[PDB]
């Protein structure tokens, strides 16, 4: 399953 | 040895043509098992291997929501990077993400990955220690500082060492009929005269899985690497792969040439010749 | 920044005249992702063509597989036609059953 979303770059 | 799980995200801005398009694909080794497309009529994570279809709605719905949120995060990152590089608002740009885990034969983590590219080149990557970042340019130093302050490396590490390893273990078990099965290449040498004095010897490897293979031509036992035309390993379309290696030889020298095939499905490497 | 597609045109199974098979066009090593791929039968576009989901390699270059069911014969010429921002004109690669 995918990772929970990152902070914006 | 032995297995990997990887996700590949692609976000593409399309100025004046609405929101950027977000596509994700997920893989176990060389096998794609999921996809998501923000451009589809009803974007949702969809199964792409038979072995993932058994997952419940909580699985699909959780993943769909992650992709929709990631697509929004990528939209902001694309905006932020355009400013970092002082680029026009009209040009189309690409942000790619690739992450996942490699596990050894005992199912333990060997290496974690979390890498990013902007317009086809390295931007920032999580180091092997999963605690620090490598920025590829001054623009990426801006992102590095933001991610260091936001403790992003710990959030990535938590997934890579935990959940990533656990999902891979679950998928391997569910998909073992295909994932662990050796599919040896079917091999043969073809001969094609070019003139009355030269001919092509082409060594074929077909219907193999995994994709990893080595095909080499020797002449009297000497590697012909420089004189070998080697094509990229290609998908057959049935979850197997193909590859060939060709050499141009003077007529009469054919029997001095041997093709060497190395693949996991084969007990011992093969040595083959044109069998007229 | 930009990378031109590598193109291979081939059949899923070894070709046999009059036996059902799959015609493949594998495009790889390209960047950016936007690409136009057609499978041709005697110069005309084949209507029922499917393609793989967009993926990329370790070097970030993209790859796709375009495919259709076909029955190879002696008289018919098959090919793949590709256009990408890196190509000045669409490139046609003919299907050669020996490749």
């Amino acid at each position: 399953s995918p990772i929970v979303p990152s902070f914006d770059m | 040895g032995s297995h990997s799980m990887r996700y590949f995200y692609t976000s593409v801005s399309r100025p004046g043509r609405g929101e950027p398009r977000f596509i994700s694909v997920g893989y176990v080794d060389d096998t794609q098992f999921v996809r998501f497309d923000s451009d589809a009529a009803s974007p949702r994570e969809e199964p792409r291997a038979p072995w993932i279809e058994q997952e419940g709605p909580e699985y699909w719905d959780r993943n769909t929501q992650i992709y929709k949120a990631q697509a929004q995060t990528d939209r902001e990152s694309l905006r932020n990077l355009r400013g970092y590089y002082n680029q026009s608002e009209a040009g189309s740009h690409t942000l790619q993400s690739m992450y996942g885990c490699d596990v050894g034969p005992d199912g333990r983590l060997l290496r974690g990955h979390d890498q990013y590219a902007y317009d086809g080149k390295d931007y920032i990557a999580l180091n092997e220690d999963l605690r620090s970042w490598t920025a590829a340019d001054t623009a990426a130093q801006i992102t590095q500082r933001k991610w260091e302050a936001a403790r992003e490396a710990e959030q990535r590490r938590a997934y890579l060492e935990g959940e990533c390893v656990e999902w891979l273990r679950r998928y391997l078990e569910n998909g073992k009929d295909k994932l662990e099965r050796a599919d040896p290449p079917k091999t043969h040498v073809t001969h094609h005269p070019i003139s009355d004095h030269e001919a092509t010897l082409r060594c074929w490897a077909l219907g193999f899985y995994p994709a990893e293979i080595t095909l080499t031509w020797q002449r009297d036992g000497e590697d012909q690497t420089q004189d070998t035309e080697l094509v990229e390993t290609r998908p057959a379309g049935d979850r197997t792969f193909q590859k060939w290696a060709a050499v141009v030889v003077p007529s009469g020298e054919e029997q001095r040439y041997t093709c060497h095939v190395q693949h996991e499905g084969l007990p011992k490497p093969l040595t083959l010749r044109w069998e007229p | 920044i930009q990378r031109t597609p590598k193109i291979q045109v081939y059949s899923r199974h070894p070709a046999e005249n009059g036996k059902s098979n799959f015609l493949n066009c594998y495009v790889s090593g390209f960047h950016p992702s936007d690409i136009e791929v057609d499978l041709l039968k005697n110069g005309e576009r084949i209507e029922k063509v499917e393609h793989s989901d967009l993926s990329f390699s370790k070097d970030w270059s993209f790859y796709l597989l375009y495919y259709t069911e076909f029955t190879p014969t002696e008289k018919d010429e098959y090919a793949c036609r590709v256009n990408h921002v890196t190509l000045s004109q669409p490139k046609i690669v003919k299907w050669d059953r020996d490749m």
